[PDB]
RNA sequence: UUGUAAUUGGAAUGAGUACAAUGUAAAUACCUUAACGAGGAACAAUUGGAGGGCAAGUCUGGUGCCAGCAGCCG
RNA sequence: GUCGACGUACUUCAUAGGAUCA
């Protein structure tokens, strides 16, 4: 049977693991896009 | 019913004939005697690889495993991961697919893991530039092997990509009647979780038996470190003697153990090289196997292949048994009318095979 | 239409003949494959290379025989300068008094 | 479960018939 | 003539588009690989690989249709009025 | 800045490099990366040699995150300058400022690369490609000859570069020769520049010149003073001497009367023996 | 352009071919008998009262003919004869114009691969006016050039005298027969055939008795061979049209029967340095190698361990080492790298030819130039066959066609030895490996344009594929824009359709047909070929799949 | 007062068949002509091009119900 | 050898201008 719409994503293990890895990568430089004061 | 077979010998053969010639067959009597008798880990692991890569076959294993009953199907290739055995590297469950992967329905894209090198099967090296560079003049026009991860033994780790884009009717006739010209001597010396010191010695040792010598010598050094260089220190040497005006190559390889002086290595496997030239004709010993099947599996015409009276021994003979079993083939040996060698052509009528298994 | 290519010049071989007496006879006052073509070019081109590599090689060892090293000779590159500053003078003076 | 696993599949056929639209159309050009 | 080497827009989704008529022929004459047209696919049915196939003169870049395969007009059979013989 | 676009000259440069898996590939001028990242798809690492440090960075951000990003190395610094590591193969797509110092600092590396895939401008690469007799043939291409051997890849437009520049470009293959040739470069180059003043005239005339022969005078004096033979050290002492001997040798060797633009190596082989023989030694 | 084709590869002997085999095909009662008689007597001089089965008569110095009379009634002779023939004399009732038999054999043998064929039109004489005899013969002429090509050949047959046709027309057919020449078909040169020309049982009546009739027999099969060399060594898997598959117990040549003048005149030379009609049905290493008894390694010490190894055999390292100390011996392999001037020049010219002849080392056209290459492989065949002796060309390349030779095959089915007509011929064809396998085939399929009715999914038909009839159940479908495979419920009108069905598999690209009824009984007045179609490919297993709707409110 | 007829009435005729005669060296045919020869006049004109419309059908894309491709397949 | 020059055969880029109306 065809689906209509996306289904819901599941947090797996390796999607956890995945983002993590990600933030990790990200601050290591220091790479934060953050809002800056005018 | 059944053509049947004795023994554990040429099992990789016989399955691997039985596949391209879809006749059955049945080996039995495996390791009777032995303590521990029947199929190895690795022979169940090598009729895995054979179930993975085809449709339709069915496989027996007795109960106390000293028979097998194999009945091939179509080989129909895909794409696929195999975990090999310590007991066996890769190459060992990689040179049978060379035989099967131009003649299938989808490509050969297969991962093998495990030990990347071993003393008495087929290095990385041997197949990349000693086999496959015989399947090129066969017809199979690209083929590769990736090398992604090396593993040495004992504990291995590697990791290599086999890739066969080819997919032809049959190999072409082959017609090989003279003996080629050595043009240059090229080779990998390789080393894993270790000093660069030990390529540098390996690669000292070949090259002063080959100083004499009146073509190039040109010896890569390729030393693996980090994560990509397995899991055990190990490291190993590959010459190969290039034929470029025809494209035939000869290769002797082989590999350290720990404690073994590496500039030794690199002089026996100098010195196996040599071996091999002199007692090769067209091709080494180690590649004529893989020269006879494929043109027993050419269009229905008479193939010639010059060999070498030194390459007619024993292990020459039972292939040949083994093919006329399987096949029917009888390879005809004629003396070659030049008197500076006692070179003989061996002449062999292909069957007519054709890949059927392709769609169009 | 005199000389042109026949579909069987062999079953005609004498009139084949003729024709050659007349070009020799109209052509006097005159004389008074691609592959093959191209490998005779190459095979003399090779020759000639390999000559050539062979008196190279000889000259290099003769060179050999005599060589010297360079740091005290003055280079071709002065050929344009044509006059010396105090600072080279002095610069020459030394080098000379190390020489002795 | 299902559901994923079909759109995940129909995602890579639709990928790989459209860089295989591509490539044939590249060489007739 | 020429012999048809592959029909390349055989797998198109798009049913009756400019691709699905296309085939990949080599021409007899000396060799080289042309792409040919072919009226309808419903004719691309008849042509199937290593026939002959005359071309004529007709997606840019295609300049050429098949009049004949097999020695047979496609449109003789595309009205069903001939077997392609084989 | 000039900055390539075409996809099918960049994928032809690192085919025709044929950078097997075990290759180390110094890439010099990286840009943006568009050579970098296919030859860190065939290669066992890349280093990198890059002057602005903001390119840099633009392309570590480039190869973050992907299976390659162990492979590269990027050394920043002005590339004359820097002692550079073992790399097999060089892939350059460098200013052109600095095309004939690289050419022969590749020839003067240690262990030089088997292969070198370099993009010069369309005169200075014929320059390179000049064969004896040709009208371009000069002092680079002589001793870049004796030192390697120069082929031509491609010819590459103005079109693909934007800005479009005032000058063609081509891309060409520079293959050092090993075992490096038995000659001083010092010598060679000294023989040539001597003789490449006019390259269509007379070689004798090339050494007619009044501070050639000052040079090979001063250059006799030396070489009499190393051999303890005791020379005098004036000005006008050997120039007699050292006519008669040039004279004698450019007779003897034939060469005299053949421009220097229609001999090849064999010919300035010839001579540089001869003048050893006679004791005048150019460098 | 007109003379360029794809090349292919001819496998007809170059010596001693067999004859070609000319099947007379046409509705019952149009002259097919008459025609043969009447043909025979031209070429031999002697009238045959009565003919069954395969006739073979010399019709020159140097060529000979096998007559075949299909059977007229019968549907599937037809199909067999229509995979054979090199040549079919397709005989038309003038009076009455065509029939749907000479049509369905047409079809047949267009989707099979297409023979010579040659229009005959007897009962011409039964027209009474001039004027009208013209326009059939020109309304028949243009109709059948529709089938066959534009121009074909088509001879007129008026009266039958004496049970033979007029002498002059006769001759015209007898010359036109003989300046033929044939294509090369791809089934034909693909696989071994032989049209049987008597047959023998070979069992012992005791064992007729002791068990009864019931009982497997044990056949002998004589014939010329045809096509590709059959192998010499017994197990090969052939089927006989219309009876099944079974392998080769034993073979073994025979003298040729009607051997062709040339080929006696040419034998009794031989005596020197030392019967037109034949219708029965009316120490060596190689030797070494090959002895299973003789253990491998006796072999090796007689004349003078096993592949798991992959690395060969090798000596110690130390005597290696000595052996190699100097590089002599091995010389010859590696490249070299006012009188000795020629000398080098010859060593140079040598190198040359080592280094660059390969690149540099022609034919006016393409397909010239593949049928250069074609050429040449059959030239190095021949050249090698004449160099072994007799029974080592026999051992490797098999029996060559024109060869008469003894088939025996065990465990026949006695129905065929008892219901044996000689009349319907008995057709051999090896089997290649794919041939034997059983599996799903997928195939285009349409429906015949003269097909009445259109087919429906899981309704059986009977499928011709290569040498074998047999029906099956097909499931029709579509590509739904090649996303799913989808079952349909009948045919297209007027195009094709994918087709699946399970049966013995063969090579892609395969033609077939299918027909719905074989009996004479359930004929009718329709066409009897129903489909045609081309396998595409070949597979275990299909996912056929259907719409399912769920309905609500 | 326009269009459509597997509606309908009785008159005409040759394509074809054919006594015969003419034709021709003998024939075929033409020109003549007894007797047959018409409603689907099935005694069944062709070759190209353009434009539609239909579904509980199929594919692709997305500022919802839509658009494109197309549709011998429901 | 994705070599140079020439010969031959093709591809491609440069089309809008005035007047009225909103
Ligand atoms: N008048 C006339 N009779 C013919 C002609 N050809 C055949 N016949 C007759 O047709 C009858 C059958 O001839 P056959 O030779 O038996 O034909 P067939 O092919 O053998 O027929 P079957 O064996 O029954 O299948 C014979 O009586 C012949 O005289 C012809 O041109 N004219
Ligand atoms: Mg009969
Ligand atoms: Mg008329």
């Amino acid at each position: 049977f065809d689906r209509t719409a996306k289904p819901v994503p599941v947090i797996t293990s390796e999607v956890t693991e995945s983002l993590e890895d990600m933030i990790r990568r990200r601050i290591q430089d220091s790479n934060f896009d953050d809002l800056q004061r005018r | 019913k059944y053509t049947t077979f004795q023994g554990s010998q040429n099992f990789r053969l016989r399955i691997v004939l039985a596949t391209l010639s879809g006749k059955p067959i049945k080996i039995e009597k495996i390791r009777s005697g032995d303590l521990n008798p029947g199929l190895k880990d690795y022979e169940v692991s090598f009729l895995r690889l054979i179930e993975s890569v085809t449709n339709g076959s069915v496989i027996e294993i007795s109960y106390t495993g000293t028979t097998v009953i194999y009945r091939p199907g179509i080989i129909v290739g895909g794409a696929s991961t195999h975990i090999c055995p310590s007991s066996k590297p890769v190459g060992y469950f990689v040179e049978p697919m060379l035989y099967l992967a131009p003649f299938s329905k989808k490509k050969f894209s297969i991962l093998f893991k495990g030990i990347t090198a071993s003393h008495n099967d087929a290095g990385i090296e041997a197949i990349k530039w000693g086999l496959m560079p015989v399947m090129e003049k066969f017809g199979v026009r690209e083929c590769a092997l990736h090398t992604l991860k090396r593993g040495s033994p004992p504990l291995g780790g590697g990791e290599v990509h086999l890739v066969v884009d080819s997919l032809i009717a049959q190999p072409i006739t082959m017609h090989e009647i003279d003996r080629p010209i050595i043009s240059s001597i090229t080779g990998v010396a390789y080393s894993t979780r270790v000093s660069p010191s030990l390529v540098n010695r390996m690669i000292d040792g070949a090259k002063k038996v080959l100083k004499n010598l009146q073509c190039e010598v040109n010896i890569t050094a390729d030393v693996w470190r980090g994560e990509n260089s397995g899991k055990s220190p190990g490291w190993g040497i590959t010459l190969v003697a290039q034929s470029k005006q025809k494209g035939w190559s000869y290769f002797a390889e082989d590999i350290g153990d720990a404690g073994s002086i590496p500039e030794e290595l690199g002089e026996k496997v100098a010195c196996q090289l040599l071996e091999e030239i002199s007692k090769s004709a067209a091709v080494g010993r180690n590649q004529l196997p893989l020269a006879i099947v494929y043109m027993v599996i050419g269009k229905e015409d008479i193939g010639r292949l010059r060999i070498n009276k030194e390459q007619i021994d024993e292990r020459f003979i039972i292939l040949l048994r083994d093919i006329k079993k399987i096949f029917n083939t009888e390879v005809f040996l004629k003396p070659v009318d030049e008197a500076d060698n006692e070179d003989m052509i061996a002449t062999i009528k292909g069957i007519g095979f054709t890949n059927t298994s392709k769609k169009i | 239409g005199t000389y042109r290519k026949r579909f069987n010049e062999k079953a005609r071989s004498g009139h084949m003949a003729k024709l050659k007496e007349l070009k020799r006879i109209r052509n006097k006052q005159f004389t008074r494959s691609k592959v093959s073509r191209l490998k005779k070019k190459r095979l003399d081109k090779f020759i000639e290379h390999q000559l050539k590599r062979e008196e190279r090689k000889t000259i290099i060892g003769k060179l050999q025989d005599y060589k010297i090293d360079t740091s005290l000779l003055t280079s071709s590159k002065r050929l344009g300068e044509g006059r010396q500053t105090k600072k080279e003078e002095f610069k020459e003076a030394l080098s000379l008094e190390r020489q002795g | 479960f299902e559901a994923r696993q079909r759109i995940e599949e129909k995602n890579k056929e639709s990928s790989d018939y459209h860089a295989k639209m591509a490539h044939i159309v590249n060489t007739i050009n | 003539k020429g012999i048809v080497l592959e029909k390349l827009g055989i797998e198109s989704k798009q049913p009756n588009s400019a691709i699905r008529k296309c085939v990949r022929v080599q021409l007899i004459k000396n060799g080289k690989k042309v792409t040919a047209f072919v009226p309808n696919d419903g004719c691309l049915n008849f042509v199937d690989e290593n026939d002959e196939v005359l071309l004529a003169g007709f997606i840019p870049g295609v300049r050429f249709k098949v009049v004949k395969v097999s020695g047979v007009s496609l449109l003789a059979l595309w009205k069903e009025k001939k077997e392609k013989p084989r | 800045q000039h900055i390539l676009k075409n996809p099918l000259v960049a994928q032809g440069i690192v085919d025709k490099a044929q950078i097997r898996p075990s290759d180390v590939v110094l890439e010099v001028g990286p840009g943006t990366g568009n050579l970098t990242v296919r030859i860190l798809e065939q290669a066992k690492n890349v280093v990198a040699v890059e002057m602005d440090p903001r390119m840099a960075a633009e392309l570590t951000k480039r190869v973050r995150g992907t299976p390659v990003e162990k492979k590269l190395e990027i050394m920043l610094g002005d590339f004359m300058k820097t002692e550079l590591p073992y790399f097999d193969i060089c892939i350059s797509n460098t200013p052109y400022q600095i095309s004939s110092p690289l050419v022969f600092k590749l020839i003067n590396q240690p262990r030089p690369p088997r292969v070198s895939i370099l993009m010069f401008q369309r005169e200075f690469a014929l320059r390179l490609l000049a064969r004896p007799g040709d009208s371009l043939y000069c002092r680079l291409s002589a001793n870049v000859q004796m030192w390697a051997n120069v082929t031509h890849i491609m010819k590459v437009g103005k079109n693909n570069f934007r800005p479009p520049p005032q000058v063609e470009s081509s891309v060409v293959r520079l293959e050092i020769k090993n075992p490096r040739p038995q000659v001083d470069y010092n010598e060679w180059d000294g023989l040539l520049r001597i003789v490449f003043v006019r390259k269509n005239r007379t070689i004798s005339a090339g050494f007619k010149s009044t501070t050639v022969m000052d040079i090979l005078e001063k250059n006799y004096k030396t070489f009499l003073a190393m051999n303890n033979e005791m020379v005098d050290d004036t000005k006008g002492s050997m120039h007699d001497v050292v006519k008669e001997k040039i004279d004698t040798v450019l007779k003897e060797t034939d060469l005299g009367d053949k421009r220097a633009g229609k001999c090849d190596q064999n010919d300035f082989l010839r001579l540089l023996y001869a003048f050893h023989q006679v004791g005048i030694h150019f460098s | 352009e007109r003379k360029l084709h794809v090349p292919m590869v001819d496998r007809t002997p170059e010596d001693d071919p067999p004859p070609f085999i000319v099947a007379v095909v046409g509705p019952p009662g149009t002259g097919k008998t008459t025609l043969i008689r009447s043909l025979v007597r031209r070429m031999t001089k002697s009238t045959l009262n009565d003919i069954q089965g395969p006739i073979t008569v010399v019709s020159g110095k140097h060529r000979r003919l096998t007559f075949l009379e299909c059977p007229a009634d019968d549907l599937n002779a037809m199909i067999d004869i229509a995979k054979i023939a090199d040549l079919v004399l397709l005989l038309i009732d003038g009076n009455f114009g065509f029939e749907m038999e000479t049509m369905e054999f047409l079809n047949i043998a267009q989707h099979h691969g297409m023979p010579r064929v040659l229009g005959v039109a007897t009962h011409l004489d039964l027209f009474k006016s001039q004027s009208t005899l013209r326009a059939s013969k020109k309304r028949l002429k243009h109709r059948f050039w529709t089938e066959v090509y534009q121009g074909a050949k088509l001879f007129y047959l008026s009266g039958v005298i004496n049970g033979r046709y007029p002498d002059r027309e006769i001759l015209n057919l007898s010359r036109f027969i003989s300046v033929m020449k044939f294509r090369p078909l791809k089934w034909r040169n693909e696989h071994p055939y032989m049209l049987a020309d008597r047959f023998t049982d070979l069992t012992h009546p005791e064992l007729i008795e002791t068990q009864g009739l019931q009982i497997d027999r044990k056949v002998a099969i004589y014939g010329y061979l045809h096509g590709t060399p059959l192998p010499s060594a017994p197990g090969t898997r052939v089927h006989i049209a219309g009876v099944g598959d079974f392998s080769v117990a034993q073979i073994e040549k025979l003298p040729d029967p009607c051997p062709t003048p040339f080929y006696q005149q040419k034998l009794d030379d031989f005596e020197r340095e030392k019967k037109l009609i034949y219708a029965p049905m009316s120490w060596n290493i190689g030797k070494l190698i090959y002895m299973d008894n003789i253990s491998p390694e006796e072999c090796i010490r007689r004349w003078r361990v096993d592949l798991e190894k992959f690395v060969p055999y090798f000596d110690t390292f130390e005597k290696l080492a000595k052996k190699w100390k100097s590089v002599d011996a091995i010389k010859e392999r590696f490249l070299g790298a006012r009188e000795m001037n020629a000398a080098k020049k010859e060593k140079l010219r040598a190198q040359f030819e080592i280094e660059e002849g390969e690149n540099f080392k022609e034919y006016d056209t393409w397909y010239e130039l593949q049928k250069a290459k074609i050429s040449k492989q059959l030239e190095i065949n021949n050249i090698e066959y004449q160099e072994m002796t007799p029974e080592q060309r026999q051992r490797i390349e098999g029996f060559k066609a024109g060869s008469y030779v003894r088939i025996v095959f065990e465990k026949v089915p006695m129905e065929f030895v008892k219901n044996f007509n000689p009349k319907f011929p008995i057709v051999m064809g090896g089997l290649l490996p794919t041939e034997i396998k059983f599996g799903i085939v997928k195939a285009r399929l349409r429906r015949h344009r003269w097909h009445k009715k259109i087919l429906k999914t899981n309704d059986p038909l009977v499928l011709s594929l290569g040498w074998r009839r047999f029906q099956t159940l097909p499931i029709y479908t579509t590509t739904d824009s090649r996303t799913r495979t989808r079952m349909l419920k009948y045919t297209p009108e007027h195009t094709y359709c994918n087709a699946a069905f399970y049966g013995p598999l063969c090579s892609p690209n395969t033609p077939f047909c299918g027909v719905q009824i074989v009996a004479n009984s359930d004929t009718g007045n329709g066409f009897r070929i129903a489909a045609t179609g081309i396998v595409e490919e070949i597979d275990v297993n299909i996912e056929i799949v259907k719409k399912l709707k769920l309905v609500g409110f």
